[PDB]
RNA sequence: ACCUUUGGGUUAAGUCCGCGAAGUAGUGAGAUCCCUAGGAUACGAAAGUUAUCGACAGGUGUUAAAAACACAGGAAGGAAGGGGCAAGAACAGGUCAGUGAUGCCCUUAGAUGGUAUGGGCUGCACGCGCACUACAGUGGUCACAGCAGAAACAAAUAGAAGUAAAUGUGAUCGAGAGGGAAUGAGCACUGUAAUGUGCACAGGAACGAGGAAUUGCUAGUAAUCGUUAUCUCAUUAAGAAG
């Protein structure tokens, strides 16, 4: 019955498009469709001096990479899970599944 | 240091010269007119334009 | 001269006569009028507030304030 | 169900929640302690201040529980004071006539606006090249 | 009910301390009269009965923990509760824990009297230790 | 519209021993003809003697500041080794607006205002 | 001895002095016809009352 | 490599083996340039602060704020 | 606990029937705003005359958080002044508040020295102080007198507060704050 | 050669308004972006989260325009606050000791190339730059509570990394019981190796508020107080970055 699908992605526009596409698919099948849950973004960061030597005013930069994520929890029969999984390929988004 | 500037002022004058029949004293009316009549993407710019249009109209 | 570590009988006698008609009195007064140390101004002052000769009017943290026989507060 | 309202009050990084309810007797608890048992007097002074500009007859037949997290000892007392202040106005608007809400609100607004609105004030971030938000490290010449 | 919060800590900790000593429920560590409570402290305690104030305050930590339904208390938790700021010469002061040996001895004494039960992830109260506290408070507030 | 191609056309011409001026002028024509709304080219090094210099060229519209630079601007850098030292080449191109989103952004710059005509 | 005159400020004119610390002001005395020109150094609002030690010493430059 | 050393006990007759722990600069050379100094070790990068800034945008790091 | 009546300072003092008693000062001294404890966070400092609307005893405790090491210790200041009011109310016999008011009235210098010369050398001259500056200096002097008096002396700090404030209200030579007000006015006159 | 023309008002800004032998488009500024403050009708049955929304000198009063201020309502009021990005031209400014970036000169089996075991980079008459603890009572000591940014913590009988500290109440001490420098015989830890670190006992130096000079800082700022599942890191922070 239940499935939880994690769409994980370090680009916001892609994840927004792919989730809108999958939401449209859900509402076109109409199994009591719903929005995705927007997850707390993972943020990995590094802070370093700009100059390659000691000279000048010490100026510092913070680089941060953001891994966005969205979860769909959903009700489907096993055939529809097996058949719909054909949607979950050729994406820069990484896709993962949980089941009970 | 709140000066409208040349882009905003040019656009505002073109609007009053052509839609005077549609404007009133009210900022909230005037903003509904510029949201229709113009292509302004930035939220901060459409407030500057609609504020400038009310001032021109009353002059 | 340095301060003292006793309240001898004749200093004790005259302090009783002196504490009446004084208003607010504090650790320092006993130690700067008479020659007593702070460690013996505390002990004497605490004694007189058990004997009902003086009355305590504040004791917030270590700051501690007393009153004698011619004190009188404000009235509404 | 018993008549109730819930409110939230904020100061710096402290957040507090107040629940307010119908009662036969006026009752108030903070950190599970009554006002006559609670260990910090600044909190107790800030509570009895706001309880006197509001008339005692407006706090009658009413009960309060305050809970809070974050900030520190001075900031939480103001956070609690806003949560308490907003509960009475919320209850009057919901369970009595709206004129009494307006009357009470004029009194609190005359006394202190910051009892009903939250200060947006927070600590400023540290920048590089100094110990804190604005102070610079010591330049030298010779 | 959460009966403990109805009385002030600086009346409760001194009150129980006498009931402990008059029944010898906890026994002093060897050299209690010259040992310090932490490496952060400057000198040994001014009260000879400091060991009993520790025992009285340990049962208070457990009563309030039970009142709020927290997870059981560990030897590490108690060591950080009693911690302080250590003096380091020519360097900033730094936070340091209490010494475990005192706390271990108190908890093992209380185990033998049936006052404290060891769980897999901490220590917990027992019926007798709850009822002593209950019957004290019922006199003390009156 | 690819700066990484054009920079390699430039690097080639240095090895072919052709003047930097002629090479750069050709590159700018190609970039503009293909529809780029502007571009920047800089050459730097021991280019005409023992004293090193850099020569920079600008054509059309180029954006330097803010978020509009991240969506309209494309850059490449390369270097060529010669008998006297390394000569460095920088190319930047500003993409055209494109309503189907192939050649550049769909939406034009955030600060441009357009007022509709009347019936 | 505590002689004093009370005067009402009617106008302010100029920020004055090294660093612009002072303000030139016009003051009328409360119980006399006299109206003076004076420099004052604090923040001043029109309709303030100020206490003078002399009714005569003047800043003629105005 | 985890190298091993022999050591003798107090009798100078019985022998035992102990392992050398891998620590210090000797194995943490920059993956782009073999440098021993200014190596960022976080997130299992092993890249020096000079090399990081030229490659950061290829890896996918950005300066947002 | 102690009371169920109207708002009194430290829950003790009357908070009514208060007179300034110098018309030059009237508008700039807040003895209106009924507060139980001399503490407020009211954000008036970001305004044009907002620091003149802060209540009187508040301005007076702020003056104590000084000498560097005591920055930020506002609770300590309240503890100190509370005790001083007990000493003063006792000694004087009148609302500590009227002692504080009269201390300010006397301790502000009325005439001052300043550089006037613009288009040449800077020559010193007498000048006349505004109402607001006059009270700002009064608090400053009262504070500076107290701090330096207590430094390496056996007497308790709340007691020194009572010594100075009485004397100041009574305009006696005994006050550090009053003496230094005479000095400034004499030098001002010398440069007249 | 070169100048585009009369220098009057305004803004942070040739930012703009007037007027002109000039007129039209651009770069730079602003806008945009990121964080902080307010906002479900969405999602969840847990009680939060996120949000294409909200402010424009818009309203009144100030009698050319551009603007500015004072009130008022408002979560928020004059660039909303704080960052980030950021013209053209320059400089014989710094780095060949970051680079399988690199020209030219030099060395190249008795090496200026590697490796291994040790020693130095940490030496001490002395002049300077930047930090850290102080000179007490607005203190010191004992105990007891109690609160962050949020959430990670085998065990330990004197003691030998960890989940705040200022702070709140009561005691105490009484004017070098403030202060912890050089040093003694010890007791442990990390390590391939102590020289490094922790702990206990003794010891108790200058310093009683600083000459000529000199450095930042306008509000949740300065100063105070702790903390780093941040960086260095086997072990080492009195350093940076939060
Ligand atoms: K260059
Ligand atoms: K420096
Ligand atoms: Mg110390
Ligand atoms: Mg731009
Ligand atoms: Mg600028
Ligand atoms: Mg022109
Ligand atoms: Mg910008
Ligand atoms: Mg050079
Ligand atoms: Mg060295
Ligand atoms: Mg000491
Ligand atoms: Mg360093
Ligand atoms: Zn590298």
């Amino acid at each position: 019955i239940n499935v939880e699908l994690r769409l994980l992605c370090s680009n916001k526009k892609l994840l927004s498009d792919l989730s809108n596409r999958y939401y449209n698919y859900l509402f076109q099948n109409s199994p009591t469709a719903k929005k995705p849950r927007v997850l707390q973004p993972f943020i990995c960061d590094v802070t370093t001096r700009k100059s390659p030597c000691g000279q000048g005013t010490a100026t510092w930069s913070k680089y941060k990479m953001i891994i966005h994520g969205r979860m769909f929890a959903l009700q489907m029969t096993h055939q529809m899970l097996k058949d719909s999984a054909a949607f979950l390929q050729n994406t820069d988004v990484e896709v993962r599944l949980t089941l009970k | 240091g709140q000066i409208k500037g040349k882009s905003v002022r040019t656009a505002s004058k073109v609007i009053v010269e052509r839609y005077f029949n549609r404007l009133t004293n009210d900022f909230y009316d005037n903003r509904n007119v510029v949201i229709d009549v113009a292509e302004i993407r930035s939220k901060k710019l459409r407030n500057k334009v609609s504020g400038c249009v009310t001032k021109l109209y009353k002059r | 001269v340095k301060r003292h570590e006793r309240v001898e009988d004749d200093i004790f006698n005259k302090i009783v006569k002196d504490v009446k008609n004084m208003r607010i009195l504090t650790r320092t007064t006993l130690s700067e009028r008479y020659n007593l140390s702070l460690n013996i101004s505390i002990k004497l002052l605490r004694f007189l507030e058990e004997n009902q000769i003086i009355k305590l009017i504040s004791s917030h943290r270590g700051s501690k304030i007393y009153a004698g026989s011619k004190y009188e507060p404000l009235k509404v | 169900s018993i008549a109730q309202v819930i409110t939230k009050g904020t100061r710096k990084t402290a957040i507090s929640k107040c629940v307010c309810s119908e009662s036969n007797e006026f009752q108030l608890m903070v950190d599970n302690m009554t006002l006559d048992v609670h260990h910090d007097n600044f909190l107790v002074a800030k509570i009895k201040e706001i309880m006197k500009i509001i008339g005692y007859e407006h706090l009658e037949n009413l009960k309060f529980e305050l809970t809070t997290r974050g900030g520190g000892p001075i900031s939480r007392a103001y956070a609690i004071r806003q949560a308490f202040a907003k509960a009475v106005i919320s209850y009057f608007g919901k369970y009595y006539d709206e004129q009494r809400k307006q009357d009470i609100k004029e009194q609190i607004m005359k006394f202190d606006r910051a009892a009903l609105v939250a200060d947006p004030r927070r600590v400023e971030p540290k920048k590089y090249g100094g110990p804190a938000a604005r102070a610079k490290y010591t330049k030298s010449y010779r | 009910n959460t009966e403990i919060f109805k009385v002030r800590h600086d009346t409760f900790i001194p009150a129980l301390s006498e009931y402990l000593r008059t029944n010898k429920t906890v026994v002093p560590i060897k050299n209690f009269d010259i040992i310090k409570t932490s490496r952060g402290k400057e000198t040994s305690p001014l009260d000879i009965n400091w060991y009993y104030t520790r025992a009285a305050s340990i049962i208070r930590k457990l009563l309030i923990s039970k009142a709020k339904n927290e997870k059981p208390l560990s030897i590490v938790r108690f060591s950080s509760e009693y911690g302080c700021a250590k003096d380091r010469g020519n360097r900033p002061n730094k936070h340091v824990r209490a010494s475990k040996g005192i706390i271990i001895k108190i908890l093992n004494d209380l185990q033998e009297k049936g006052w404290v039960e060891k769980k897999e992830n901490g220590w917990t109260l027992k019926k007798e230790a709850e009822e002593v506290s209950k019957q004290l408070i019922e006199k003390l507030i009156n | 519209l690819c700066p990484a191609i054009q920079a390699e056309f430039i690097r080639s011409k240095f090895e072919e021993n052709i003047p930097y001026r002629r090479s750069v002028v050709s590159a700018i024509k190609n970039i503009k003809s293909a529809g780029g709304q502007g571009c920047v080219i800089e050459v730097s090094g021991k280019l005409k003697g023992q004293r090193a210099r850099s020569v920079k060229t600008i054509d059309g519209k180029i954006i330097h500041a803010g978020q509009p630079k991240e969506e309209f601007m494309r850059y490449a850098t390369t270097s060529v080794l010669l008998k006297q030292g390394i000569i460095g080449i920088k190319v930047g191109i500003m993409l055209p607006q494109d309503d189907e989103g192939i050649k550049g952004p769909v939406y034009d710059m955030v600060d441009k205002i357009k007022v509709l005509p009347i019936k | 001895s505590e002689e004093v005159y009370i005067g009402e400020v009617l106008q302010t004119l100029e920020k004055t002095g090294p660093g612009g610390g002072l303000t030139m002001c016009q003051v009328q005395l409360k119980d006399q016809k006299r109206t003076l020109y004076r420099a004052i150094m604090g923040p001043i609002a029109v309709g303030d009352l100020v206490a003078l030690l002399d009714c005569e010493r003047e800043h003629r430059r105005g | 490599m985890n190298k091993q050393m022999i050591k003798y006990n107090a009798d100078l007759e019985t022998t035992f083996t102990v392992e050398r722990k891998d620590f210090g600069r000797t194995n943490r050379r920059c993956r782009a340039c073999f440098a021993y100094n200014g190596v960022i070790r976080k997130y299992d990068l092993m890249i020096c602060r000079r090399c990081f800034r030229e490659y950061a945008g290829d890896i996918g790091f950005k300066i947002y704020d | 606990t102690e009371t169920s009546g109207d708002i009194k300072l430290f829950g003790r003092y009357p908070y009514t029937d208060l007179e300034v008693k110098d018309i030059t000062l009237e508008k700039y001294i807040n003895v209106a705003s009924k507060v139980i404890l001399p503490h407020t966070s009211s954000r008036l400092n970001t305004k044009k005359f907002g620091r003149t609307k802060i209540p009187v005893v508040e301005r007076f405790v702020n003056a104590m958080m000084r000498k560097g090491r005591n920055n930020g210790k506002k609770t300590l200041a309240m503890r100190i002044v509370k005790d001083a009011f007990f000493i003063i109310e006792g000694v004087t016999g009148q609302n500590p508040i009227q002692i504080l008011v009269d201390a300010i009235c006397n301790s502000g210098p009325r005439e001052d020295s300043a550089r006037i010369g613009k288009g040449g050398v800077m020559k010193r001259s007498s000048v006349d102080v505004s109402p607001l500056r006059r009270i700002n200096i009064a608090i400053f002097l009262l504070a500076k007198g107290v701090r330096n008096s207590t430094f390496k002396d056996i007497k308790m700090l709340p007691e020194i507060i009572a010594e100075e404030l009485i004397n100041a209200a009574k305009n006696t030579q005994s006050s550090f704050a009053v003496k230094k007000k005479e000095e400034i006015e004499r030098i001002a006159k010398s440069n007249r």
